[PDB]
RNA sequence: GAAAUUGUUGAAAGGGAAGGGCAUUUGAUCAGACAUGGUGUUUUGUGCCCUCUGCUCCUUGUGGGUAGGGGAAUCUCGCAU
RNA sequence: GCCCUGAAAAUGGAUGGCGCUCAAGCGUGUUACCUAUACUCUACCGUCAGGGUUGAUAUGAUGCCCUGACGAGUAGGCAGG
RNA sequence: AGCGAAACCACAGCCAAGGGAACGGGCUUGGCAGAAUCAGCGGGG
RNA sequence: GCUCCACACAGAUGGAUACGAAUAAGGCGUCCUUGUGGCGUCGCUGAACCAUAGCAGGCUAGCAACGGUGCACUUGGCGGAAAGGCCUUGGGUGCUUGCUGGCGAAUUGCAAUGCGUGGGGAUAAAUCAUUUGUAUACGACUUAGA
């Protein structure tokens, strides 16, 4: 197939995804996930909102610092979220998570290099459409992660000097989408459609 | 795909052409009465003589239960 | 010999339960005999304890590897008993038979065709 | 030449070939850095009074070489 | 000049199982784009092998080798049964299994 | 090569077990030089034992920093014991005809004896140490 | 001169437990033929072989032990080449 | 019928966890698949039952076989080692 | 710096919840957990 | 670390094949009246795309192109999120299956994938020991000394 599947998570269900991105760390496959922050979920905002903090309160009692530690930052909201369905501890799960990857943005050295999507698993193809889904970043934020914005910004960036980059594609392309159709037509081709190609 | 065989003496070879008891002179002289009596069918075919000197391999996406042989 | 595939059925040697912890206890089976134990009740991942049912294929019992039956030969009167059992029995040299008698029983048994069990004992060259 | 019982090698004969004084040897020890060059190495002999002895003194003289 | 594969690549799962009790004779293997048991049919009865280096050299090649057969399907996906000769490791619950295309029955 | 090395046992001695276990074990290993000289700085407070099973209560220093410890001792008894034979094995040694500044203690080892008392074997085997070589083309 | 138990050395394992059972992997290690023919022909050479002459122990022919000569141009009867 | 309400505190807390929302929830239907020491079949062990076998069998008739069924077990009983 | 016991000893000793039976300490599901060691409270069993 | 000697040797097998946003919408192409603009067209799976023939890939003869590509160099530029890569210019040198050739393959016998040590030498620094007290149960900490 592929050695690694930088996944990305813009638009998928924080579940499912995860189910999958970890059945495929099982059986060994290399992962990567992205734009964490724009990974999504179910229900209304003031939910997740809840259905954590709740998680929140949890911690431990005699001493505070070492138990549940919650997590703020987007990725790790969403590992956890996997490292919770992988008998982590046992080497074959360690084993895993040692496969994983979680980044918010989309830094390099992955920038440059195709991504992809879980159908399986995306806000549009699984919510009824037009119902109540929430959307990390905000959730995030709410509860301590502090840099939305530098993601958001030093990303901006990215979106650019990339787009920028297509076009000169985009250019290039049309040049053979141009050659081929000219220097299409004559027999050789012709031949290979019969067999088709 | 198959080709012309029926100019092709065959009946000389069994299985007791095929004991051992550096290569035998006997043996390389049946290989060129057989080949020189075959290439000819194969020129025939457009390519055929290329497509025998080359080798067969699965590339990415060959699912050979798919494959038509 | 043209024998049979000898099945074996259970190769594990049957240690004694806890013969692993205390080393009172030994590794010579011992039934368990408190009707509060897990063993004697046979729970699962408990150790395995010898059945019946474990016996040897009565055809192939007694065969070792090479296919022939061990037997204890203790000086060359003994060891021409087998003069007609070439193909079945292999003839054992007794561990306390010395060095200068030893020589001699192998001197018989390459003559006659015993396959010895265990030959080079003792002795060199 | 060379012999083996057991899985160690034990005995160790050197016969000269017409006529045909021989000899057999048991060694005990042997082990395994020095890693040797190609350069032929130097004999030395060392206790020999006896006529027996320099009969194998008298071998190794001969087995190994007078080059150095 | 690329490609000198012969075979089909795909993953050894698990060992058969239940929720508890696994026994290890039983290899599960997921294959190369095979989905259906339908697809998996062809798979039946062609040898396996798992392949991997090992710490010292054996026969002039540091590089061992277990084989063994597919022998069922397994499940709708494709997932199919596999017995080896030395069972295969566990420790190599998802690892890379050379599936090869004899026997042929094309 | 035992044509290379000198011993010396002394048995049945009046020596904390505990203790010597520890000085044999600290100087194990060292360029017998190096070694005597440690032991007179013992002595002088200069320098601790590394003490590491035999320990609960041994107040930490500085000195166990040398070692990777931080609880160390200075033990005169046990010492005096173990610089006492090595004194004797340099002598071996010197009757064997050996170079001394090559030395080092290859194999030191305690164990008890019987028996209250709590009393102690030891022996400890002082070896050259084999460099000096060269090739040609 | 056992076992507990103790030291030294070497290997291995060790993220708030170890030892057990099923199964394999890796590492280290141990085995692993004084096995060497079988058959059918062919040169010769010998003997308990052929043949000449016997001598002796005993129980029933369907016997046993052992000398002296000669001879392979018949004889595979045995055994070596 | 589903849904909210239809009160319960006090160390952080559990549809088992993660998580799920045109479900991975509820109701129902259809098929496919997963697996027990269960069932089927074959071999093996042992036990029980029924037998075979002598002008004697190319192995101790207290042998050597043929057929079939069966196999949890404390106190306790019987038997072979 | 030396000398130098004894009582005691199945085995280990992290939380949270569940484990029906005034039974949780080994089990189930989680949170977690880095070697090594010294000084407090008078803290619980 | 530099230098001198002595030794020691969790699973690659054609290619991770770069827009962003929406999804009661979007690409992609074209005309410009430069727009939430028109006309054209695509999608309904990557089943694609690009690579892909040569002793596990040899040794040699030309034709046609003036391209493709490998390799150390060289010019310039880009990349800071984890840049640690991505492009380009110039020349040299291979290879070219774009086209046609000329040789070799056996017997492997009918399957069993085929960069650390242990000492030296030179030199950077830390620790111990000493000194100070802003520190101190002991440690640790702070100072000072060719």
């Amino acid at each position: 197939v592929e050695p690694v599947v930088v996944i990305d998570g813009k638009g998928h269900l924080v579940g499912r995804l995860a189910s999958v991105v970890a059945k495929q760390l099982l059986n060994g496959q290399k992962i990567v996930v992205v734009r964490a922050e724009e990974l999504n979920i179910s229900g209304e905002f003031f939910r997740n909102k809840l259905k954590y903090h709740d998680f929140l309160r949890k911690a431990t009692a005699f001493n505070k610092t070492r138990g549940p530690f919650h997590f703020r930052a987007p990725s790790r909201i969403f590992y956890k979220a996997l490292r919770g369905m992988v008998s982590h501890k046992t080497a074959r799960g360690k084993a895993a998570l040692e496969r994983l990857k979680v980044f918010e943005g989309i830094p390099p050295p992955y920038d440059k290099k195709k991504r992809v999507v879980v159908p399986q698993a995306l806000r549009v193809l699984r919510l009824k459409p037009g119902r109540k889904y929430t959307t990390l970043g905000k959730l995030s934020t709410s509860v301590g992660w502090k840099y939305e914005d530098v993601v958001a910004k030093l990303e901006a960036k990215r979106k650019v000097s990339s787009a920028e980059y297509y076009a000169k594609k985009r250019a290039f392309t049309k040049k053979v989408a141009s050659a081929n159709a000219t220097a299409a037509e004559s027999d050789v081709a012709k031949q290979l459609a019969a067999l088709g190609y | 795909t198959k080709v012309s065989v029926e100019g092709v003496n065959v009946e000389k070879f069994n299985v007791e052409y095929f004991a051992k008891e550096e290569i035998k002179a006997e043996r390389v002289e049946d290989q060129k009465v057989v080949d020189k009596a075959l290439i000819a069918e194969i020129k025939k075919t457009p390519l055929l003589k290329q497509y025998l000197s080359a080798s067969f391999s699965l590339k990415n996406g060959d699912k050979p239960h798919m494959l038509k042989f | 010999l043209p024998h049979p595939k000898i099945v074996k059925k259970h190769t594990k040697k049957f240690k004694r339960h806890h013969s692993d912890r205390y080393h009172r206890v030994a590794e010579n089976w011992r039934k368990q005999k408190g009707i509060d134990s897990v063993v004697r009740r046979r729970f699962r991942g408990n150790i395995s304890q010898p059945k019946i049912g474990y016996g040897s294929n009565k055809k192939t019992k007694f065969l070792s590897p090479s296919g022939h039956k061990t037997f204890l030969v203790a000086n060359v009167k003994d060891l021409e008993t087998l003069t007609m059992h070439t193909k079945t029995y292999a003839a054992e040299i007794a561990h306390n038979i010395s060095a200068k008698n030893r020589v001699v029983i192998l001197a018989r048994a390459k003559a006659l065709g015993i396959k010895v069990t265990n030959p080079k004992g003792r002795l060199a060259l | 030449i060379i012999n083996e019982d057991k899985k160690k090698v034990t005995g160790l004969t050197f016969i000269h070939l017409p006529e045909g004084p021989t000899f057999y040897f048991k060694l005990s020890s042997f082990v395994e850095h020095g890693r040797p060059t190609s350069h032929i190495p130097e004999l030395i002999l060392n206790n020999f009074q006896t006529r027996l002895g320099q009969t194998v003194g008298r071998l190794f003289q001969s087995i190994l070489p007078q080059n150095p | 000049a690329e490609s000198h594969r012969l075979y089909v690549k795909g993953k050894h799962l698990s060992y058969q199982r239940s929720k508890r009790v696994n026994n290890p004779n039983v290899s599960l293997i997921k294959i190369e784009g095979v989905a259906t048991p339908q697809d998996a049919q062809f798979y039946l009865g062609k040898r396996i092998a798992y392949v991997y280096r090992a710490s010292k050299e054996v026969r002039g090649s540091k590089i061992r080798v277990m084989w063994g057969k597919v022998t069922r399907t397994h499940g709708n996906s494709g997932v199919v049964r596999a017995t080896f000769r030395n069972n295969l490791p566990a420790k190599t619950f998802g690892a890379s299994v050379r599936i090869f295309l004899y026997p042929s029955n094309i | 090569n035992p044509a290379k090395s000198a011993s010396a046992r002394g048995s049945y001695l009046r020596v904390s077990f505990k203790n010597t276990r520890e000085t044999a074990q600290a100087i194990n290993g060292w360029e017998l030089t190096k070694a005597q000289k440690y032991l007179e700085q013992v002595l002088d407070h200069q320098r601790a034992i590394p003490f590491r099973r035999f320990n609960s209560s041994i107040g930490r220093t500085a000195q166990g920093k040398e070692f990777g410890v931080t609880k160390a001792r200075w033990p005169a008894k046990s010492v005096k014991f173990v610089q006492g034979l090595l004194q004797n094995a340099a002598a071996n040694a010197e009757a064997k005809g050996l170079d001394a500044t090559k030395l080092y203690v290859s194999h030191i080892q305690v164990n008890q004896a019987p028996k209250e008392s709590s009393p102690s074997h030891i022996e400890l085997v002082v070896t050259e140490k084999e460099e000096a070589v060269a090739k040609a083309a």
